[PDB]
């Protein structure tokens, strides 16, 4: 893959948008399979 | 108005008002002893702060007194 | 040296941006300059005027207006022949700029330094030290 | 009639420029020029079978008979007069432009 | 509804008149271009006949409106 | 008037003098720096307080310092 | 043939290299960041092409391809609106019962309980109710099925692909030269004739062959799947002559000028269709045909390649009189060499047109069943008032950018610009006096009324039951418009709009339109409107006229269009740039448009919208309280804001709870903006110093040194969050209120 | 032809010579107004201006004041107009004290003696014009209404 296109994908806004979309996305998935966790179950 | 808009806009308006007074007949017979200028930067901050604070006090005083009076409870 | 009051003014159609009663009762500024051409420039107080070939003369209310026009003529028409005067309602004419024939950004002999402080800015005196004292904070 | 089409009083539209306002000629010609086409009749309730100029003149007459009372909101007087005056002002403006400027 | 008429030679007469009127007017008033044999070309003819169909259509419809037909 | 001071850290770059819109500043001779010249403020009665001189100054802390003071017609920038 | 196509082939190489080099487009930013200001400066100046390049040719090429990029985004947006209507909507159920089903084309996923937003909109469907009026557009178009909505979505995607291809091609492969862009006569001829004229003519053809038969069958009562497909009207001329018998004669009446044959489908009815509460589509077809004719005629005015036509330069230079010097001389050169001058004009006109759209679409409801869909009427009026106000303020922003940058006094001697600049004090002082006179005698009437009602003196108020300020001129104009059918518009059958007077049009027992009477409250709020518009004009005009120089700063043009100040001297020159008058005029635009949309909402609920019970009596949403309560500020506070905020604040736990949350969130953002507006940069830089110290202590300081935002950026951030919060608060308030009650 | 020119031949003064500013008709009105008319003492200038202003002052107070619907409306309208005139005379007096230093000349408005004469004239004229308006309104029923007596 082009090294300049990869250098574009390494720019701060792209990484920030991708990383926070991935982060938001596994919060969403964790609340889909394990919803309403008001407490650590113990 | 004093907190958002700052001096340069107002000084340029006031210069157009100084021109209009000097050019209007029957009105340029009357002259200011003090040249009209826009408020200073710090003064405008103080005036906006006073207006903000006075409005804050008067609004809440009217509310806390009237709502408690009207309810009695 | 003195302002020749008879120098022809650059052609101009008038504007409301000119000087007001304070010029005729407190002070007025005048600027003269030589133009090699009959060319259009921008007035500091408004629209466009045409400077006449030969000697031009203007009247403005503020010194900054005369110098803003001077900066303009030098930058665009390369006219470095500009002399700025102050005129009082008594008729007294006061030459202003360049004050000794040489521009201020060029050094000149016989200029005495005013306002020069022998130490750096961090070496000034604290306000408490000079409270209720006439001593100046610049050391 | 500040100045008519003649060199009577030294009139000056501005500080130093004399200018002959042709108030007789322009006012008369604009009045007639607007009125003759305006006579064109129309079997519309606003006109009533007359032209705009004739209906406007008739409306002045009918409301002048009831002299203190003003014409009502639905009275045709207000529509007829506004259109007639708007056309008269426009033909006066255009007439003043044509005569004063083109001079012929 | 304003009254229009089926095409007759009268309609044609109005159209022909208007087209010729505009051809002569275009020889007079077109500022950028043998009264009709100097500098007369296809864009001038096509413009004067386009205005002829506009003036002619308006005249036909108006004369139908008022009763002249 | 406003009070304008020049401290002996001036490198004699003349930038303050060129940036001043009211011809307050000028260059005088001085052996302290390499350029052989220092800025001077002989005409502070004309200072309007714009602080364009301070903006122009490149020494770490400003060699030229404007201290806004009493207001006059000249220092208020009033054409009326 | 001096109008010709000229193109540079392969100008710019399609490379990813400059993608990897943020800031490549300017000499300042291309050397990399050293403070955080660089990051902000990168975004602030990026589409300012004439700040990066000197040549008008490269600027023009960048603009043409960016306009293709915008078109690609708009086509993608339209395609998504059609796809969500096709796939996630109750459109098919709404076609059967337009008066019972509420349009809904947005469905949420069930994640954190957010599926409560899928309310019961009707038609066996759950989703978010939509208010953009797309369903009524589609019914007016004659869509009648989700399959045709899928084909519209695909047509939008194909157009989106073609526009992004055209932008790439015309910047990187075949870029036109500057002499191509500087063809104003050709561009106007094609955009009047080709774009607008053939746009109207082609749409008129669709209305006649598809919209009219399909909507006649729908309004007759035929079920949508029982209606013939739109091409069977195109082919079976007998089936079309059943609905419209004039089609039996074909196109012979068109060509022979026997146009009164076509009165079946080209009508001049006026008024509204009683079944749908919308404009007669035969009228819209005739309207678009007539507009098409005179747009094609207008696009033949200007001279291109054959000697016929006008030169726009000659027209402009010939209009000069004795008051105005050289006249319009030099305006052609301005408008064919400055993009900012063109954008200033086109933005002011586009904003004005959007404001006209807002008034005309509520008063003469064009689509079937949009008049009684009250959430749509309020949404599209409010939306197009906000688009209009923003675009008008950008027209003054780009008039200032022109004056600061593209204006040259040498080429503008003694013409109209020179003369405006040379009496700008007389203009600004007279406008200033008008704004004072008009605030005193409009808002001061409200304060007089607050005081009199509070003091027990109701006989001393400006009201209908007291001292009356009647709008006689507006009432007279309404009278004329009701008298026009058969009188001054003799062949019209009904009035242009029932707002002027006349009948009550009811559809599904809800009022479509009915006369909007004007009283003392209407006199007062119309002068409020004139006051806020005059003040906004004052701020924006003062910024344009004093953009280059003042009595305060004689060389303002050397500082630029956007500078924060020129120091604390001369008493203080904070906010002296032309940018700062756009900044201050967007607040007053917000004030003006907020009062307009509040006036519309309260007046329509109080005096127009509602239900028609037996005997023809109408019960309005708020029961006619505008007349006696819109005359005081306490009336607006109590009977409009307080009374009607009940739905947003009680919305929690329902499908409208999203509006309750956005109401609160926008209150938050609005308040948060005041942190940036009332504050100064120096405080925040000194606070950042201590924060930087704590980072140095832990050896974690960044190499891009943090800075407080610039003075201008603090102002821009404050204004953006102010408008976002205030408009958002009204958006949530308007939508939850009218969805619950209308 | 050009209708706008520099003011009094001076291109750099802050004014323009426009038809509103400097036409023959405008010059005739300004020159003949009492403030600028030649041959008038400062006192007579004050009297003529005072009569005009006092006369129109009575009407708005009378028709729109708090006691407008009462039968004492004209008396209230006169007293309120007189009260305003008394305040305005004080405004004229304080202006004269600060603005002008004492000198022998008394023939011009912009002199301490002249301004005092203008104030004396304006006071008498305003009282006289307000009194005249009072007499006329008291006696003539057309003026008491807006002309509504005819309908
Ligand atoms: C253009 C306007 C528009 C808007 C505002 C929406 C809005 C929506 N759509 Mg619709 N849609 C549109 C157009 C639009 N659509 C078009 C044109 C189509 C046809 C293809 C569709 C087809 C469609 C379907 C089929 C569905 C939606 C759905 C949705 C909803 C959820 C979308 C979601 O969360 O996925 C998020 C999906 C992701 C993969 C997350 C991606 C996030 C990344 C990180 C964004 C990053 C952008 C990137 C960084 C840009 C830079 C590029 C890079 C090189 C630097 C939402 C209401 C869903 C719905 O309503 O379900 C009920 C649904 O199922 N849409
Ligand atoms: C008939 C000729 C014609 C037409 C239709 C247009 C149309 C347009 N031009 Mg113009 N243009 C023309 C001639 C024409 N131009 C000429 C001759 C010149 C040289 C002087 C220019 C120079 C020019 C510039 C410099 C710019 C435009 C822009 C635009 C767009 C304006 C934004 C808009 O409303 O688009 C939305 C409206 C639409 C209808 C979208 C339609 C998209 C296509 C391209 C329209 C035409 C399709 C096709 C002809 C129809 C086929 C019908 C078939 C199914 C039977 C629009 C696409 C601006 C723009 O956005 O550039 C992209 C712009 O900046 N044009
Ligand atoms: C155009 C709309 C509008 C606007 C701009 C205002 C503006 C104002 N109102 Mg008014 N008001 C309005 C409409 C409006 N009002 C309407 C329609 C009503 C109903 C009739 C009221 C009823 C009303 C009352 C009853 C009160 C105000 C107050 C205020 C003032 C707030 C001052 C301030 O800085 O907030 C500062 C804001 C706060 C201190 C708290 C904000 C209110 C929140 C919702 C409650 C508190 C939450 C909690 C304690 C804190 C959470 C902490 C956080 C960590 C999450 C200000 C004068 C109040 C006032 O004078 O303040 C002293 C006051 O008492 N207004
Ligand atoms: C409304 C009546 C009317 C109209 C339309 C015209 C129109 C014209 N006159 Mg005439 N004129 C009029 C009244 C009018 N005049 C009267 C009353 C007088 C006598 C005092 C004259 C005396 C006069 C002279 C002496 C001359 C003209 C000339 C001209 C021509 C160009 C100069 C001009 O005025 O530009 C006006 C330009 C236009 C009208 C075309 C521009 C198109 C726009 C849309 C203008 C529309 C303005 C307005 C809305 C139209 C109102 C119509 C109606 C409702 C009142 C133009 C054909 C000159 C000329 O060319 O000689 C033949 C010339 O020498 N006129
Ligand atoms: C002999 C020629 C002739 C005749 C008799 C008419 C007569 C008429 N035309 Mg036509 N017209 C003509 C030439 C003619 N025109 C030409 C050359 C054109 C240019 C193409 C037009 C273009 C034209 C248009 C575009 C329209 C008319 C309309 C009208 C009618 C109403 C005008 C009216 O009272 O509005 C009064 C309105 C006002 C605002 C005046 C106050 C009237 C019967 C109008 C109409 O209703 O026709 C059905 C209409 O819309 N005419
Ligand atoms: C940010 C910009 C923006 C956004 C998001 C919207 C969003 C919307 N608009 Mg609005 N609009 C805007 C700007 C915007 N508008 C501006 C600037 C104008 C003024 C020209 C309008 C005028 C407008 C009209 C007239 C209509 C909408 C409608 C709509 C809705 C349906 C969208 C659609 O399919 O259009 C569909 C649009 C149509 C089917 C008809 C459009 C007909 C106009 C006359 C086309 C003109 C195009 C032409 C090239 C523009 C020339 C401008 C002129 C000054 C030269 C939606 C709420 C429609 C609506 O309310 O539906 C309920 C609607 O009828 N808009
Ligand atoms: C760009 C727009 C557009 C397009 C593509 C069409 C296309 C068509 N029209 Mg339509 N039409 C339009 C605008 C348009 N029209 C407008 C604006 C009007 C109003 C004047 C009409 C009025 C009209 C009529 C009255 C008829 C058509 C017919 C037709 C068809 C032509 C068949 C033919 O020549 O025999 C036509 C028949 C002859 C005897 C000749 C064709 C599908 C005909 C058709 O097939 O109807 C379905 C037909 O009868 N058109
Ligand atoms: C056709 C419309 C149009 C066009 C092409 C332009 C084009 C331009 N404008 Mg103009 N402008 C417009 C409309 C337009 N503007 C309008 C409507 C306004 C009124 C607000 C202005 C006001 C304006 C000012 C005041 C200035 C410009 C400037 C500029 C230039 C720089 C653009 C740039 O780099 O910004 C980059 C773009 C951004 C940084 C985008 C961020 C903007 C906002 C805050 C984000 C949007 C918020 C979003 C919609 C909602 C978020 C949802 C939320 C809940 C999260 C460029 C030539 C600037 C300049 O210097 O020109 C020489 C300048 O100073 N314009
Ligand atoms: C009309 C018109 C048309 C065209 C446009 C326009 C020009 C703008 C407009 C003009 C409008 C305007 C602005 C018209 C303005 C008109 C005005 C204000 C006229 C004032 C008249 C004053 C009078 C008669 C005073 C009389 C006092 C007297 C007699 C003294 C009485 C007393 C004295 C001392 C002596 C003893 C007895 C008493 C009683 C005590
Ligand atoms: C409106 C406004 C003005 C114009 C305001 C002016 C000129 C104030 C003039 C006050 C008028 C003349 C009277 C109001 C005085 C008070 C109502 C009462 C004064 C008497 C008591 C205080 C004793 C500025 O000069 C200004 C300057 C810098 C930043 C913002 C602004 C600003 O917002
Ligand atoms: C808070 C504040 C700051 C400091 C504000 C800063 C440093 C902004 C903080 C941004 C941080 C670094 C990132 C957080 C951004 C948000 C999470 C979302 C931003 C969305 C856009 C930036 C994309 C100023 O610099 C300032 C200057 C002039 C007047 C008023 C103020 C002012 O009020
Ligand atoms: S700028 Fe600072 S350093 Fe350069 S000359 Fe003026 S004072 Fe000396």
């Amino acid at each position: 893959m082009d090294s300049n296109f990869l250098k574009y994908l390494s720019t701060a806004p792209v990484l920030f948008t991708v990383w926070l979309s991935f982060t938001a996305s596994f919060i969403i998935e964790a609340n889909r399979f394990f919803p309403d966790m008001l407490y650590f179950p113990m | 108005m004093f907190l958002i808009s700052w001096r340069g806009y107002w000084q340029e308006l006031i210069e157009t008002l100084v021109w209009a007074h000097e050019r209007t007949p029957l009105a340029n017979l009357v002259r200011w002893k003090d040249k009209p200028v826009a408020l200073s930067i710090v003064q405008a901050r103080l005036v906006g702060l006073i207006h903000f604070t006075a409005g804050y006090i008067f609004t809440y005083a009217a509310f806390v007194i009237a709502s408690t009076t009207g309810k009695f409870g | 040296e003195t302002l020749n009051l008879q120098i022809p003014s650059p052609t101009f159609e008038g504007s409301t941006g000119g000087w007001l009663r304070a010029a005729e009762v407190e002070e007025k500024y005048a600027i003269t300059w030589t133009s090699p051409k009959e060319q259009v420039f921008e007035m500091p107080t408004g629209g466009a005027a045409i400077m006449r070939q030969g000697e031009n003369l203007l009247y403005l209310a503020r010194k900054e207006q005369c110098l803003a026009l001077a900066t303009q003529v030098k930058n665009s028409f390369k006219i470095t022949d500009y002399k700025v005067y102050r005129i009082f309602p008594s008729g007294e004419v006061q030459y202003l700029h360049p004050k000794d024939g040489v521009f201020p950004e060029k050094v000149n002999a016989g200029r005495v330094g005013v306002g020069n402080v022998s130490h750096s800015i961090g070496k000034n005196l604290n306000p408490a030290q000079i409270k209720f004292t006439s001593k100046s904070f610049n050391g | 009639l500040s100045v008519v089409a003649q060199s009577k009083s030294d009139f000056e539209i501005s500080d130093g420029t004399p200018y002959t306002l042709n108030v007789p000629l322009v006012g008369a010609a604009s009045f007639i020029g607007w009125v003759v086409p305006t006579l064109l009749p129309s079997q519309i309730a606003l006109y009533g079978g007359k032209g705009l100029s004739t209906a406007f003149f008739a409306s002045i007459g009918t409301n002048l008979a009831k002299f203190p009372a003003p014409p009502g909101m639905t009275d045709p007087f207000w529509l007829l007069c506004f259109i007639w005056h708007s056309g008269l002002f426009a033909t006066m403006i255009l007439g003043s432009i044509g005569y004063n400027g083109y001079a012929g | 509804v304003p009254q229009t008429v089926a095409w007759s030679a009268k309609t044609g007469a109005v159209m022909v008149l208007s087209n010729i009127l505009c051809i002569v007017a275009g020889r007079y008033v077109i500022q950028v271009k043998s009264g009709s044999f100097a500098g007369f070309g296809l864009p001038e003819l096509l413009a004067s006949t386009s205005l002829g169909h506009i003036v002619g259509s308006g005249a036909i419809l108006g004369l139908s409106y008022v009763g002249v037909l | 008037s406003h009070s304008v001071k020049v401290y002996d850290t001036c490198i004699g770059c003349t930038q303050c003098v060129r940036a001043c819109p009211c011809d307050v500043l000028e260059m005088v001779s001085w052996d302290g720096c390499k350029a052989g010249q220092i800025a001077s403020a002989p005409r502070t009665e004309d200072c309007i307080g714009c602080k364009r001189c301070e903006t122009a100054c490149p020494t770490d802390f400003l060699s030229v310092r404007v201290y806004l003071g009493g207001e006059t017609t000249r220092s208020m920038g009033l054409a009326y | 043939k001096k109008v010709s196509i000229t193109v540079d082939r392969d100008p710019v190489a399609t490379s990813f290299e400059k993608w990897a080099q943020p800031g490549h487009f300017s000499r300042t930013l291309a050397k990399g960041p050293k403070t955080t200001t660089w990051i902000w400066n990168l975004h602030a100046d990026v589409h300012d092409f004439d700040s990066h390049t000197n040549s008008l040719e490269d600027i023009s090429r960048k603009i043409f391809s960016a306009h293709f990029g915008q078109l690609s985004i708009i086509f993608l947006w339209l395609s998504g609106m059609y796809f969500h209507g096709a796939r996630f909507s109750n459109y098919s159920a709404w076609l059967s019962n337009p008066t019972a089903v509420k349009p809904s084309a947005q469905v949420v996923w069930p994640i954190v309980g957010q599926e409560v937003l899928n309310g019961d909109v009707g038609g066996g469907f759950q989703g978010v109710q939509v208010t953009s009026g797309f369903f009524q557009i589609w019914r007016s178009s004659g869509i009648t099925s989700e399959v045709e909505l899928y084909w519209c979505a695909l047509a939008g995607l194909i157009m989106s692909g073609l526009m992004i291809f055209a932008g790439w091609f015309h910047y990187h492969k075949a870029a036109p030269k500057l002499e191509w862009f500087q063809n104003a006569e050709s561009m106007l001829n094609h955009h009047l004739s080709g774009l607008l004229g053939l746009g109207c003519l082609s749409w008129a053809g669709h209305q006649i062959h598809v919209s009219l038969p399909v909507n006649k069958l729908l309004d007759a009562g035929v079920a949508p799947q029982e209606i013939p497909l739109p091409h069977e009207f195109l082919v079976n001329r007998d089936l079309m002559a059943q609905l419209y018998p004039s089609f039996s004669k074909g196109l012979v009446p068109f060509f022979t000028l026997n146009w009164s044959e076509y009165s079946d489908f080209l009508t001049f009815k006026g008024g509204l269709n009683p079944v749908t509460g919308g404009l007669w589509l035969s009228d819209t077809a005739h309207h678009h045909l007539a507009l098409a004719v005179l747009f094609i005629v207008a696009g033949h005015m200007y001279r291109t390649n054959w000697g016929i036509g006008h030169s726009m330069k000659e027209i402009l230079e010939a209009h000069k009189g004795p008051f105005t010097g050289e006249g319009h001389k030099g305006l052609y050169e301005i408008l064919t060499t400055s993009w900012h001058a063109q954008l200033a004009i086109n933005l002011a006109m586009l904003g004005s047109v959007s404001i006209i759209v807002a008034h005309h679409m509520y008063a003469m409801p064009p689509y079937p069943y949009i008049a009684t869909d009250y959430p749509t009427q309020l949404s599209i009026f409010t939306h197009h008032m906000w688009i209009g106000g923003f675009c008008v303020c950008g027209g003054a922003a780009h008039a200032g950018i022109f004056m600061v940058r593209d204006y040259n006094p040498a080429q503008n001697y003694n013409n109209l610009l020179d003369r405006v600049i040379r009496h700008r004090d007389a203009i600004i002082s007279h406008l200033n006096w008008i704004c004072i006179f008009l605030g005193f005698h409009s808002f001061g009437l409200y304060i007089h009324n607050d005081t009199m009602r509070a003091l027990g003196r109701t006989q001393d108020m400006f009201s209908d039951t007291a001292i009356q300020l009647k709008p006689v001129f507006a009432q007279w104009v309404q009278s004329i418009h009701t008298l026009a059918p058969g009188n001054t518009t003799p062949n019209a059958l009904a009035t242009a709009s029932y707002a002027f007077g006349g009948d009550v049009v009811a559809v599904g027992n809800k009022v479509a339109m009915m006369p909007i009477s004007l009283g003392t409250a209407d006199f007062m709020v119309h002068h409020i409107h004139a006051f806020t518009i005059h003040v906004t004009v004052l701020i924006l005009l003062k910024g344009v006229l004093f953009s280059r120089n003042s009595r305060l700063i004689p060389d303002k043009a050397n500082l630029g269009f956007r500078f924060p100040c020129d120091g604390p001297g001369r008493g203080g020159t904070c906010q002296s740039s032309a940018w700062d008058s756009v900044f201050l005029g967007l607040f007053w635009m917000y004030n003006c448009i907020s009062v307009v949309i509040f006036h519309f909402s309260w007046k329509m609920q109080s005096d127009v919208w509602g239900t028609v019970q037996s005997d023809g009596t109408v019960t309005h949403i708020t029961g006619g309280n505008f007349a006696q309560s819109a005359i005081t500020i306490n009336g607006w506070l109590r009977d409009f804001l307080w009374a009607q905020a009940s739905q947003v604040i009680q919305s929690y736990g329902s499908a409208l709870s999203a509006y309750g949350l956005i109401f609160l969130g926008a209150h938050f953002i609005w308040a948060f903006s005041l942190m940036f507006l009332f504050s100064g940069r120096g405080y925040w830089q000194e606070l950042i110093e201590s924060i930087v110290w704590a980072h140095n202590k832990l050896n974690v300081a960044p190499a891009i040194q943090p800075r407080a935002l610039s003075i201008t950026q603090g102002r821009a951030v404050g204004l953006a969050h102010y408008l976002l919060g205030g408009i958002g608060t009204t958006w949530a308030f308007f939508l939850a209120r009218i969805i619950s009650v209308g | 032809s050009q209708f706008i020119k520099p003011y009094n031949d001076d291109p750099f003064v802050g004014n323009l010579a426009t038809p509103v500013s400097t036409s023959s008709f405008t010059k005739s009105l300004l020159s003949n107004l009492p403030a600028y008319r030649a041959g008038l003492s400062p006192l007579l200038r004050g009297v003529e201006i005072g009569l005009t202003h006092g006369y129109f002052l009575v009407g708005p107070f009378y028709k729109l004041g708090p006691l407008r619907n009462s039968d004492v409306a004209l008396l209230s309208g006169f007293f309120s107009a007189l009260g305003l005139i008394v305040i305005l005379v004080a405004c004229l007096t304080i202006y004269g004290v600060v603005s002008f230093e004492e000198t022998e000349a008394k023939d011009q408005l912009q002199t301490a003696k002249g301004w005092r004469q203008f104030t004396s004239g304006w006071l008498v004229g305003s009282v006289g014009g307000a009194s005249f308006a009072y007499i006329l309104i008291s006696n003539i029923p057309f003026l008491q209404t807006a002309g509504m007596s005819m309908l």
